[PDB]
């Protein structure tokens, strides 16, 4: 019963700018405390290994202590290499078992407008007797993608599933794709399927519609 | 100069009996403590198992002591036995040591996924452009991870962004990759992606073109 | 024994082997006293057959023990703000052993193939580290006095007995007295004759 | 006989007639994270008498300050739970004794 939560889920910052992420424990802890960096498709790797000691092999620029039931962590000069998960573990005394949900940064696009395109579905996944409809977000910055879907001009909830891909290493970019699923039998109910997109570096929400059957 | 390989892993029915194995490179593993954590996809990390020095181990609390701890000196590497598999267990595992509470350095890993339900194979729909372009494939009902989609052979790498996997209200997993195209070649140049994962051994190749009304 | 109640945040005996109504009649012929400092999460770490960092490592208490332990706060003694460094404790090393021992040595500890030769490298750390606390700590880490207390029982003659003497006397009457053990009844009347000392 | 329970909870007299039933209850009474429903006396202003059930739910006193039913300075909770646990030994192992 630990119950240890990382907030805030997930930040944007860049080079140059100020970020920092904050762990915090539900029980008294000594001055013992750890950070880890996890990114996917490798081991993650340790940063410090004391309260305020760092590693060998790290950056000196990595800047976090605490006394009390509060930890922080920040960096001094950030660089593109330092985005990926960030884990607390301070101490136990007994197992070290303390961990909490983690947080990921991403870097920005300097708020590029998202490309937006609709995929209707296929016919061989119509005589399955199931109908996926895919909104398609691309080159877009930051997280706010409104995929709210419009099936008959009415609105839809609790029917589509959102994944964002990690960020690109050559030109740090989102991709985010909502997947609409629904029956065989309610897909031919309809007529119009729409989804529209709202985002900063638009001035006007942008829909993609495309209807069943008609041309 | 030191570097942690795991090997055994794979796939393995429940219930199995499986033993793994962990060499340290310059270490001595009767000495130094090891540490064991797992990550199943969609959250974090958590610890598995600690070794003392010998005749007392500790585990987690959910758990029911169902990892028992074997070391033999003489080969300097560690073996575990795999008992009461769930469908919770699947997870990648990292072989860890530790040192005064603190995890220092940590191994390329290994995986191992308990499959309840049986592997099938995976269900490849096009996604045609409609009238630059986007276009892409769909892999739907597929389990278990993971999925590698290349297009063109690997030829095409430029504009191509494979969607994490998401899991379905029905147990299975779904994953979207698409390509931004310019429209210029829509109808010049044919493009293909590859759908294939070593569990199912099913290669399939889709076309994608677009076409005219729906 | 009858000292026993001085504090008012005193912890529960949770005495191991012997209960704590039979004490004063039952006597110990040796009594063996051993106290140092345990931070308060592990408190209960003091018990055979559990182990951890400290049990097999520091002092182990053997299946067939007797006596008792005991604990109390002590958070406004041996803390301050700049950090304490005077205690220490060990943490590496290559197994356990025999309880009822004490280990003054502190050479340098063997975990690669090649060894350090005693020089602060790789694979080769100080096992000796120090009780890092702080005034602002949570209720799980403060500095507890712990002694322990174990006793022996028909191994020597035993001299270390509790009190029970009915703590008066009788003159011109009487009673069933008992002196050192013999009971008897009669009237304690003063004798005129001479006795040795012996 | 002379104990924790045979001073304050259960007294056998000298001219007691019967027989004295055990059985291993650890398959059944036992709990992972320990059984808490069984309870045992430790502190009694006297001895219990033989054949009598002690329910007081009252503070026992040891000095003058009056507990006002509830613990603190010279006074204790009589009442103490049990440590029944299937992976301990026969210390703590749950036993069913019918008498
Ligand atoms: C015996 O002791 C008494 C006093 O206790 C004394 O008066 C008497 O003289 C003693 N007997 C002899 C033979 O000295
Ligand atoms: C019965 O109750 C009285 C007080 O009413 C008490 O003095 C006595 O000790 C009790 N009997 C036993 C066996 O404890």
């Amino acid at each position: 019963d630990i119950q240890m939560t990382q907030s805030p889920s997930s930040v944007s910052a860049s080079v140059g700018d100020r970020v920092t992420i904050t762990c915090r424990a539900s029980q008294g802890i000594g001055s013992w405390l750890a950070w880890y960096q996890q990114k996917p498709g490798k081991a993650p790797q340790l940063l410090i290994y004391a309260a305020s000691t760092l590693q060998s092999g790290v950056p000196p620029r990595f800047s976090g202590s605490g006394s009390g039931t509060d930890f922080t962590l920040t960096i001094t000069s950030l660089q593109p290499e330092d985005f990926a998960s960030y884990y607390c573990q301070q101490a136990n005394s007994v197992l070290a078992l303390t961990f909490g949900g983690g947080t990921k940064v991403e870097i920005k696009r300097t708020v590029a407008a998202p490309s937006v395109f609709i995929f209707p579905p296929s016919d061989e996944q119509l005589k399955s007797g199931t109908a996926s409809v895919v909104c398609l977000l691309n080159n877009f910055y930051p997280r706010e993608a409104k995929v709210q879907w419009k099936v008959d001009n009415a609105l839809q909830s609790g029917n589509s599933q959102e994944s964002v891909t990690e960020q690109d290493s050559k030109d740090s970019t989102y991709s985010l794709s909502s997947t609409l699923t629904l029956s065989k039998a309610d897909y031919e109910k309809h007529k119009v399927y729409a989804c529209e997109v709202t985002h900063q570096g638009l001035s006007s929400p942008v829909t993609k519609s495309f209807n069943r059957g008609e041309c | 100069e030191v570097q942690l390989v795991e090997s055994g892993g794979g796939l393995i029915q429940p219930g199995g009996s499986l033993r793994l194995s962990c060499a340290a490179s310059g270490l001595t593993v009767s000495s130094n403590y090891m540490h064991w954590v797992r990550q199943a996809p969609g959250k974090g990390l958590e610890w598995v198992s600690v070794l003392y020095a010998g005749g007392s181990a500790f585990y987690a609390d959910s758990v029911k002591g169902r990892f028992t701890i074997s070391r033999n000196n003489s080969k300097n590497t560690l073996y575990l036995q795999m008992n009461s598999l769930r469908a919770e267990d699947t997870a990648i595992y990292y072989c860890a040591r530790g040192l005064g509470d603190y995890l220092d350095s940590w191994g390329q890993g290994t995986l191992v996924t308990v499959s309840s339900a049986s592997t099938k194979g995976p269900s490849v729909f096009p996604l045609a452009p409609s009238s630059t372009a986007a276009l892409g494939c769909l892999v739907k009902d597929y389990f278990p991870e993971p999925v590698t989609v290349s297009w063109n052979s690997g030829a095409l790498t430029s504009g191509v962004h494979t969607f994490p996997a998401v899991l379905q209200s029905s147990g299975l997993y779904s994953l979207s990759s698409v390509v931004t195209v310019p429209s210029s070649s829509l109808g010049t140049q044919t493009y293909i992606c590859n759908v294939n994962h070593k569990p199912s051994n099913t290669k399939v190749d889709k076309k994608v073109e677009p076409k005219s009304c729906d | 024994y009858s000292v026993l109640y001085n504090l008012a945040p005193f912890f529960t005996f949770k005495c191991y082997g012997v209960s704590p109504t039979k004490l004063n009649d039952l006597c110990f012929t040796n009594v063996y006293a051993d106290s140092f400092v345990i931070r308060g999460d592990e408190v209960r770490q003091i018990a055979p057959g559990q182990t951890g960092n400290i049990a097999d490592y520091n002092y182990k208490l053997p299946d067939d023990f007797t006596g008792c332990v005991i604990a109390w706060n002590s958070n406004k003694l041996d803390s301050k703000v700049s950090g304490n460094y005077n205690y220490l404790y060990r943490l590496f090393r290559k197994s356990n052993l025999k309880p009822f021992e004490r280990d003054i040595s502190t050479e340098i500890y063997q975990a690669g193939n090649k060894p350090c030769n005693g020089v602060a490298g790789f694979n080769c750390y100080f096992p000796l580290r120090s009780y890092s606390f702080r005034p602002t700590y949570g209720v799980g880490h403060q500095p507890y006095r712990v002694v322990v207390l174990s006793f022996e029982l028909l191994h020597a003659p035993a001299t270390v007995c509790g009190p029970k003497k009915s703590t008066n006397l009788v003159k011109n009457k009487c009673v069933n007295f008992n002196f050192n053990g013999l009971k008897g009844t009669g009237v304690l009347t003063e004798s005129n004759k001479k006795f040795l000392p012996f």
